[PDB]
């Protein structure tokens, strides 16, 4: 339709950055021994 | 659980309490009530009576229109009125 | 450690630490020139407001040249 | 630390001091208009919500039938008969604009019933 | 004069008939004041 | 068709909404009151023109 | 200098040092009438 | 260089983590509207 | 170990590795000024200043550095609209040149801070152990801040060595950079007046140079020290955080007020301007002004110079607008060409009508006309089966003076309302909507956007105050608490 | 014990206490006001 | 396009609905 | 020790009613606001202001009056009783609204006073201060709404009036001119303030039907150890229950706990920078993408469209005698509506 | 200009996608202990 044109990637960024800051920690988290 | 304060229950009770505010109390009602009915909360406060909200005739509102020179046009408000 | 001599010549200005004075030191001169601003900041704001006007401060995009 | 790692699930005593809480509390407002008792604090959060919501679904499904909300309008007049506005008329015109203008075209005749 | 002397069960029943009166009044208030609509 | 007026308010993402304004619009007013399961209709075409989905969820 | 508004902003100045005034008196005052330890 | 003692480990548990993602997601699905307005 | 909210808290005591991050930080904000410059230059028209300058094109970094002096491009062309300018190297590329490399040289300094974190001069002789003596350090800085403060009324300002400051008239028409005298009377007080923001900081400075030393040399008192827990650094924060939203509070209000700082020639209008119906009553003036030296109708508003009667426009207007609503104003009604003029209306009587203005506060708006008198006399009903103002029934006719359209007229009824239709708005004006494909949904000028964004942000850090200020007073309660039964009883 | 009289709670109270029963008597008035 | 976007991330959040709930941190009593 | 020491040691005294030096700022305010209120409510009227009755005095009833807004010629003006307007004089002063700058500008101090003492008496007593923390969210909500918001329009004018309905039309308003419903950060505020009223009524609950018998009676108030010890309620029980029927469940008392100073402290957050974008009118009123398809196709129509209409009725019916200031006239002709109604 | 709507996501998540991949192994490698 009549959207805007970087709806898409500003919905993207924005789900994916913060997500993959999560993702980083948890898993660097989840393989320390001990 | 407890401070100096002597314990609300004990003075609600106390005879000489009663003694006191049987006075007291119907003391302060009678004194608003009659500054309502002698109409002079009306001057306290500008507000308006009954029969003056509107001049007579006219059907429009007083409505301050300026900041400043206010005080002065609610004045001539009150001049239509009688 | 590690001094250098940037370091060395800086070293005086952090050095008296917790160094404070004695008792309540400057405090009641202090709280003069806070109780000055405080009315300081009411005019400007009152002028701004205009709630205190000032025959010369004219409070508008007038008074421009 | 992280504070929350202080609790371990399955602890046999408390995690924090609720003669504290109430200590603080308590001297905020005054000592008999705070809760000491748990038990009483818990009925209290639990029972004021679920109160109020059944209030507010009763609302729904009493309006369900027609029986609406206070209706002022016009009631304070002047000694004349003009109408002097309250705010409960400034609310009704901005409800006459959402009667006047829901359901553009389903409307045929004066009254609203339905 | 201290020392509750008046009975409590009875400050309250009287405190409270006194403002279901006061409180009924207004609701009288309602149906003849000005708030009124007539 | 929400207001029995043959009228029809599209409601769904496929057919122009968002999250926001989306939403599955409420059985037809010409039905009323009156039990509209799919076996009622003609087909699932009338059925989702006189908003059935709305009963049946 | 010195108009009608400049007046009144010293008028409520004034007014409200005053209530600062009273209150503090007070308060100095009572507060030492009892605190023992 | 010296290893510098003032560091420490960094953590984020599963919850956290969903939690986490749990906010992120649902955010985005009520700004995505206002993005392509 | 820590929570991810936490990982800062690393530097709370390694003056080197704060260093390190406070000039990271720096570094990016500074870089951020001078990226956001560039694109603004690879994007900004200077075409036209009149009815196309840069606060109708989403220019937000562009106008800070017009208020200071920086009004020219190396590429030849200037704010103001003059040629064969010589902007010299401080030209707004030179700015944002300069910027980006501020920026790469205190990235560098950041590295070579975090490496080298354990300099002797963080740590205290006596204890030997980290420690920054704070109440010394804020005098210091206080010193240098105000040492800098003077200059730059001193110097910058008043033209003694710089460039000056923007100043226009009361109508944004002659605005440009001069040179400011100073101001020290009553007036220097009020916010429109130039004068006023160099005194302050010649003034402000002086008294930062004296407080910078007061503080260099006495020591804070005991019974402070104690109370506003010194020497933690995590306090400095929550006081700064105090000052810096305070700051915010004040720069979001003289942004949406207007005031010397906030020129309208650089930022845009007020909304308060179309309130007070500014602009109206200026061109007005203006007008009776020549018919009174004898002039014609359509060569007295043919005088009205067009910049004049665009800010007399409703999309101008801040208020106007939405938040995701984005871009620049002229994705909304379209880049402003020229101005149609002044549109009258009449009705068959020859009696002159008045639209009535739309409101900031409505979407949409109702075409009603009345006469001077404010009587309904024609207007474009809704439901037409009774209508008794439809301009049809009353012959409204409308004609133009000065501008595009000056001394035609126009009698068709559809073309008189569509004009009716826009004189709602204000001045009646062309648009080149094709270009940016606008949409005609109006948007909120820079005024606007640097206005919500500061409000917002000045709010939030209010919490942030809060919060480090409890975490400061509290550190000794924090992770719990402990003992004891005390409560009532003193 | 021997509780005072005249203290803090007191004054309290009474700040409260005094105004309103003369505000529900001014108010217990309008209520015969008419036209 | 948008259909799309709002579908995925609807579809994401179920997907972590059901891992939150069947692939959570067994919760463990005393011992921690 | 000094009169410091002692004007400190008397105001930090444990009485029934803690003062503190919070107090000194509190208690002058806290009283002055609802006193202001209580006045206006049953004294002073709204005429000279919004051509509106407006107090007990009048005939207004408890949901009908209030204490309304200066006019809009005022401005911005802090209208002090000594000030241009009022010029001393006391009831011209509430005749043009004094007593709402009057209200909100000490209840604004009275929060502050409020917050601070939660402070202070935190500090004293030894405990963490996230009573103040959450507090700062109805700050924030005072703050934006009664001061950011008016600020940023014409005048005091269009900021709430203190009253019941006259905060029903504050609602409307913000419906019918900024269609606030669909902002994003108005929901936030509803998810929050719903979703907050949902664990307050959901842990109640939780926690008393998973209680331990700790008496013999049934009423197992009674049963309580003020003096903690072991949990009055199964903590192990409740994560069991909630675990097999919503599949979630919590099981760290002092999350649970803090999760729930989170939520509607959160919420009451977004809900305020909304409306510090509302200020500047910079609202989330529509959608274009739909406007456009909505121009060109007249067969298009969503739950969207029709509520913009609903607006443009409110905006058209109201205005009127909701703006006076505007001397507004839409003749009979003008006025959007739909067929019959 | 008159590039394709795409492109821009298109790298964008070419960069982003397989960059946070190797970013999560790297931290989480990093990360375990001994
Ligand atoms: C935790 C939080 C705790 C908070 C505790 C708060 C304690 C006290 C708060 C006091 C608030 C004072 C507000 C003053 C004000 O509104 O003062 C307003 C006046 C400006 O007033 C306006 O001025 C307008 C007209 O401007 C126009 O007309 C003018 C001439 O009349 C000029 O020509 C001007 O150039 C032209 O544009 C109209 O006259 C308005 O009616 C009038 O109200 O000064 C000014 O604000 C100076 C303003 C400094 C503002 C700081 C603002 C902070 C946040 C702002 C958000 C805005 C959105
Ligand atoms: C800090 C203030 C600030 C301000 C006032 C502006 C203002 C402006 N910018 Mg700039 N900008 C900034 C910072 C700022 N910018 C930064 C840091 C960058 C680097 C990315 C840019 C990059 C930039 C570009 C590339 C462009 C602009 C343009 C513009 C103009 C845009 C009009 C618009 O569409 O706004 C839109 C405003 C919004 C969409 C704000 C809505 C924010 C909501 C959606 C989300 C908040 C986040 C989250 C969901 C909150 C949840 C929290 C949780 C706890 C619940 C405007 C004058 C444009 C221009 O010049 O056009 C001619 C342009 O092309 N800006
Ligand atoms: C102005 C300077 C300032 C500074 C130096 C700090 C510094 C700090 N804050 Mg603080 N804060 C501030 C302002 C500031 N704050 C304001 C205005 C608020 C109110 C919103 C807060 C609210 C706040 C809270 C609630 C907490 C802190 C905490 C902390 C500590 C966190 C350690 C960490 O690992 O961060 C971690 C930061 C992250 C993991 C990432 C955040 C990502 C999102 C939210 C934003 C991304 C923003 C974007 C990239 C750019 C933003 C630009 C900005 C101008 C808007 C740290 C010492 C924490 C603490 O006290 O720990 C002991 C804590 O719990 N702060
Ligand atoms: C609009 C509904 C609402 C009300 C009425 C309300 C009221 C109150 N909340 C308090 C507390 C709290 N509320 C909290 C979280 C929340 N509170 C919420 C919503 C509300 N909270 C929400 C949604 C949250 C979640 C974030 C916390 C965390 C606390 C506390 O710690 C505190 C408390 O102690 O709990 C009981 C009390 C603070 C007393 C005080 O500070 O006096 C000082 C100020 C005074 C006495 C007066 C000045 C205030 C001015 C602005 C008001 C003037 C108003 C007129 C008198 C009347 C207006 C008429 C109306 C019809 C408009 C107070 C009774
Ligand atoms: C002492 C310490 C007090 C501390 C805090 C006090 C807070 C007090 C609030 C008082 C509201 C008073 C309203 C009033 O008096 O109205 C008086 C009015 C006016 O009633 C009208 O009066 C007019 C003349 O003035 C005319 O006669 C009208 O016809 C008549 O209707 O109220 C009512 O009729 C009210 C019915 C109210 C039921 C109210 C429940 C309120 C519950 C509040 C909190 C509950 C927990
Ligand atoms: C008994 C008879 C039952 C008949 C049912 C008919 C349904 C018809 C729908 C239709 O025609 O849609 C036609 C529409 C609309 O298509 C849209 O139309 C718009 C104008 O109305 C515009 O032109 C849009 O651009 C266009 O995309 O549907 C689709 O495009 C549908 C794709 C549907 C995929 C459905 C998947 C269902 C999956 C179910 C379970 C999956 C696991
Ligand atoms: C002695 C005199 C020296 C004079 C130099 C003049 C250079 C003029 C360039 C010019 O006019 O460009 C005009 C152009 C072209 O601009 C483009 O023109 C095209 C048609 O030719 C199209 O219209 C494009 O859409 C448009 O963007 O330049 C820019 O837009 C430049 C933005 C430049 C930013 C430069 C930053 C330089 C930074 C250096 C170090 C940074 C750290
Ligand atoms: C408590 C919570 C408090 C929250 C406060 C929240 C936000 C305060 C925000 C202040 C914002 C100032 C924003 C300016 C934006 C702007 O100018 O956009 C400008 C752009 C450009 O917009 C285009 O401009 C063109 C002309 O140059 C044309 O006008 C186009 O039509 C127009 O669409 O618009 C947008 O960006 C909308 C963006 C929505 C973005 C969401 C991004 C999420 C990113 C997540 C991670 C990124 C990592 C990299
Ligand atoms: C404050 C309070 C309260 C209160 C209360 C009250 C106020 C009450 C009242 C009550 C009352 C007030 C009652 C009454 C009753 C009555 C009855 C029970 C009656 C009966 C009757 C009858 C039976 C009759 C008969 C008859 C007659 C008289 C005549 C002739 C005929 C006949 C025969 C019919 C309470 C406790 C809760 C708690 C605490 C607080
Ligand atoms: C090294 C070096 C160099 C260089 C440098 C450079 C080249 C740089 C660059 C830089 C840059 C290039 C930078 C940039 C920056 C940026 C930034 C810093 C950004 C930011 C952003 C943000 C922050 C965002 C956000 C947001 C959003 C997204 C939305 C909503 C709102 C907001 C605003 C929040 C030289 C040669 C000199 C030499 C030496 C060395
Ligand atoms: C106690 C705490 C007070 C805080 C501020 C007090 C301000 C008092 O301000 C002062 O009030 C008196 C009335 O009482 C005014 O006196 C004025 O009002 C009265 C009516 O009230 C008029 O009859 C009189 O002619 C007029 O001058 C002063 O002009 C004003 O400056
Ligand atoms: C245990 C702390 N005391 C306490 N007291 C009260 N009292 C009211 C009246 C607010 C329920 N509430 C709480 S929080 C549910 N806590
Ligand atoms: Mn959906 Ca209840 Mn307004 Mn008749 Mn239709
Ligand atoms: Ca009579
Ligand atoms: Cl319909
Ligand atoms: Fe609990």
């Amino acid at each position: 339709m009549e959207v805007n044109q970087l709806g898409l990637i500003a919905t993207a960024l924005f789900v994916l950055v913060p997500s993959v800051f999560l993702i980083i920690l948890y898993v660097q988290t989840e393989s320390q021994q001990k | 659980g407890t401070t100096g304060e002597r314990p609300f229950s004990d003075i609600i009770t106390s005879v000489r309490y009663w003694v006191i505010h049987s006075i007291t109390i119907p003391a302060l009602f009678i004194a608003g009530w009659l500054f309502v009915s002698t109409g002079l909360a009306y001057d306290v406060f500008g507000t308006p009576r009954p029969d003056s909200y509107y001049a007579q005739e006219q059907r429009s509102i007083p409505l301050v229109t300026d900041r400043f020179e206010a005080k002065q046009q609610v004045e001539t408000f009150l001049e239509q009125l009688k | 450690a590690r001094r250098t001599w940037l370091g060395d010549i800086l070293r005086p200005l952090n050095s008296e630490y917790g160094k404070v004075a004695p008792g309540w030191g400057t405090t009641p001169l202090m709280a003069v020139f806070m109780g000055l601003f405080l009315v300081f900041l009411l005019i400007i704001l009152e002028i701004y407001n205009s709630t205190l006007i000032l025959d010369g401060v004219n409070v508008s995009w007038k008074a421009l040249g | 630390e992280s504070a929350n790692y202080g609790y371990k699930f399955g602890q046999e005593e408390e995690t924090y001091n609720i003669v504290a809480a109430h200590g603080y509390f308590g001297r905020l407002i005054f000592q008999y208009a705070s809760f000491n008792n748990s038990r009483s604090l818990h009925f209290f959060l639990a029972a004021w919500p679920v109160v109020g919501v059944w209030f507010t679904a009763l609302g729904i499904s009493t309006m369900a039938f027609n029986l609406n909300g206070f209706n002022f309008n016009h009631s304070v007049i002047d000694a004349k008969g003009n109408v002097i506005n309250t705010w409960a008329d400034i609310i009704n015109r901005a409800n006459l604009g959402m009667e006047v203008m829901h359901e553009r075209n389903a409307h045929n005749f004066p009254l609203d019933l339905a | 004069s201290e020392g509750g002397r008046i009975p409590l069960w009875i400050v309250a029943t009287v405190a409270g008939m006194g403002v279901i009166v006061i409180v009924g009044l207004f609701f009288y208030g309602a149906y003849a004041g000005l708030g009124s609509s007539l | 068709d929400i207001d029995g007026i043959r009228e029809p308010v599209s409601g769904s993402l496929l057919y122009g909404n968002n999250i926001i304004t989306g939403a599955v619009v409420p059985s037809s007013n010409a039905i009323g009151l009156h039990f509209y399961p799919i076996w009622e209709a003609a087909s699932l075409d009338e059925w989702l023109y006189n908003g059935g989905p709305y009963q049946l969820i | 200098t010195i108009t009608p508004s400049l007046k009144g902003f010293f008028i409520g100045l004034l007014s409200g040092a005053v209530v600062l005034g009273l209150t503090f008196a007070v308060l100095i005052a009572i507060s030492q009438i009892d605190k023992v330890q | 260089m010296e290893p510098n003692p003032n560091r420490q480990p960094v953590e984020l548990n599963r919850t956290s983590l969903y939690l986490g993602l749990l906010l992120i997601l649902v955010l985005a699905l009520l700004f995505s509207s206002y993005f392509f307005n | 170990g820590l929570p991810w909210y936490r990982v800062h808290t690393v530097l709370i005591n390694d003056p080197g590795r704060l260093i390190a991050a406070h000039l990271m930080h720096t570094a990016l904000v500074a870089g951020w000024a001078g990226s956001m410059a560039l694109y603004e230059l690879a994007t900004f028209d200077p075409s036209d200043p009149v009815l196309n300058p840069m606060w109708r094109q989403g220019m937000f970094v562009l106008p800070f550095m017009a208020r200071l002096g920086v009004t020219g491009s190396w590429s030849g062309w200037s704010i103001t609209g003059e040629t064969g300018i010589d902007p010299g190297f401080w030209s707004f590329e030179g700015v944002a040149l300069a910027h980006i490399v501020l920026s790469g040289l205190l990235f560098l300094a950041a590295c070579w801070h975090w490496v080298y974190w354990d300099l002797e001069l963080f740590r205290d002789p006596r204890t030997g152990e980290p420690a920054l003596d704070l109440p010394k350090m804020f005098g210091i800085h206080l010193f240098l801040a105000g040492l800098l403060c003077f200059g730059f009324g001193a110097f910058h300002l008043t033209g003694l060595f710089g460039p000056g400051m923007w100043v226009s008239d009361p109508y944004g028409l002659t605005g440009s950079v001069q040179p400011v005298a100073p101001e020290w009377g009553p007036d220097g007080f009020n916010p429109y007046n130039p004068g006023g923001v160099v005194a302050h900081h010649i003034a402000a400075g002086i008294v930062g140079i004296i407080a910078g030393l007061f503080h260099i040399l006495v020591r804070p008192p005991q019974r402070l020290y104690k109370a506003l827990r010194m020497g933690n650094i995590e306090t400095v924060l929550s006081s700064s955080i105090a000052a810096v939203f305070f700051a915010a509070f004040v720069v979001a209000g003289t942004m949406w007020y207007g005031s010397a700082t906030t020129p309208i020639e650089l930022f845009g209008p007020t909304r308060y301007q179309w309130d007070s119906s500014y602009f109206q009553q200026e061109i007005n003036r203006r007008v009776q002004a020549s018919l009174a030296s004898g002039a014609t109708l359509e060569e007295a508003w043919s005088a009205i110079p067009e910049k004049l009667a665009f800010y007399d426009y409703i999309g101008n207007n801040p208020a106007k607008g939405g938040l995701f609503r984005t871009g620049p104003m002229n994705k909304g009604d379209g880049i402003a060409q020229a101005w149609k003029g002044h549109a009258v209306f009449r009705n068959k009587e020859g009696e002159e009508l008045f639209v009535r203005r739309m409101p900031a506060f409505f979407e949409s708006f109702p075409v009603i006309l009345t006469d001077k008198n404010g009587v309904v006399k024609a207007d474009i009903p809704f439901r037409r089966a009774e209508s008794k103002y439809s301009f049809e029934q009353q012959g409204v006719t409308v004609s133009f003076y000065g501008g595009e359209l000056n001394g035609q007229t126009f009698t068709d009824p559809p073309t008189v309302k569509s004009y009716a239709r826009k004189a709602i708005f204000g001045e009646i004006f062309e648009f080149d909507t094709e270009t940016l494909n606008s949409d005609g949904i109006f948007r909120t000028s820079p005024r606007g956007w640097f206005t919500f964004a500061h409000a917002v942000f000045a709010l939030l850090f209010f919490f942030g105050h809060i919060w480090h200020g409890a975490r400061t007073l509290f550190r000794d309660v924090f992770s719990g608490i402990d003992p004891e039964l005390s409560p009532e009883q003193v | 014990v021997s509780y005072p009289i005249f203290t803090v709670r007191w004054v309290a109270v009474h700040t409260l206490a005094v105004p309103t029963i003369f505000f529900l008597g001014a108010i217990a008035a309008m209520q015969f006001i008419q036209r | 396009m948008e259909t799309i976007t709002y579908v995925f991330i609807f579809a994401c959040i179920i997907a972590l609905f059901f891992f939150a709930i069947f692939f959570r941190e067994p919760p463990r009593i005393t011992k921690k | 020790r000094g009169w410091f020491d002692i004007l400190d040691d008397w105001l930090k005294r444990d009485r029934f009613v803690f003062v503190g030096w919070s107090g000194i700022l509190l208690f002058p305010c806290a009283y002055l606001a609802l006193g202001g209120w209580l006045t206006g409510t049953t004294f002073v009227t709204s005429w000279y202001t919004h051509g509106l009755a407006s107090s007990y005095l009048e005939g207004c009833n408890f949901l009908t009056v209030a204490v309304s807004t200066p006019a809009n010629s005022m401005g911005h003006s802090l209208l002090l009783l000594w000030g241009p307007e009022a010029q001393g004089d006391f009831t011209r002063w509430c005749q043009l609204g004094g007593l709402w700058t009057f209200i909100a500008l000490h209840g604004a101090f009275g929060l502050i006073g409020f917050m601070l003492r939660q402070f202070e008496i935190a500090r004293l007593v030894g405990v963490r201060p996230y009573n103040a923390i959450a507090f700062s969210a109805p700050i924030a909500v005072f703050v934006s709404v009664f001061l950011i918001y008016p600020l940023g329009q014409s005048s005091w004018f269009f900021a709430p009036s203190f009253g019941v309905a006259a905060i029903f039309r504050f609602l409307l308003f913000f419906q019918g001119f900024h269609n606030w419903t669909l902002n994003p950060f108005h929901m936030m505020g509803v998810a929050g303030v719903l979703g907050g009223a949902l664990l307050c009524a959901i842990h109640g609950a939780t926690v008393e039907n998973t209680l331990f018998q700790d008496g013999e009676g049934a009423s197992t108030f009674r049963a309580f150890n003020p003096t903690q010890a072991e949990e009055t309620y199964s903590m192990v029980t409740a994560n069991r229950f909630w675990s097999q029927i919503f599949g979630i469940a919590f099981s760290n008392k002092r999350w649970l706990h803090f999760f729930m100073l989170f939520v509607p402290v959160t919420g009451l957050w977004m809900s305020a920078i909304g409306v510090v974008g509302l200020a500047l009118n910079l609202r989330s009123y529509d959608f274009i993408s739909q406007e456009i398809r909505a121009a060109e196709d007249p067969e298009f129509e969503t739950f969207y469209t029709k509520n913009l209409l609903l607006n443009e009725g409110i905006r058209a019916w109201m205005a009127p005698q909701d703006q006076p200031h505007e001397n507004f006239v839409f003749p009979e002709e003008v006025l959007p509506r739909g067929n019959a109604l």
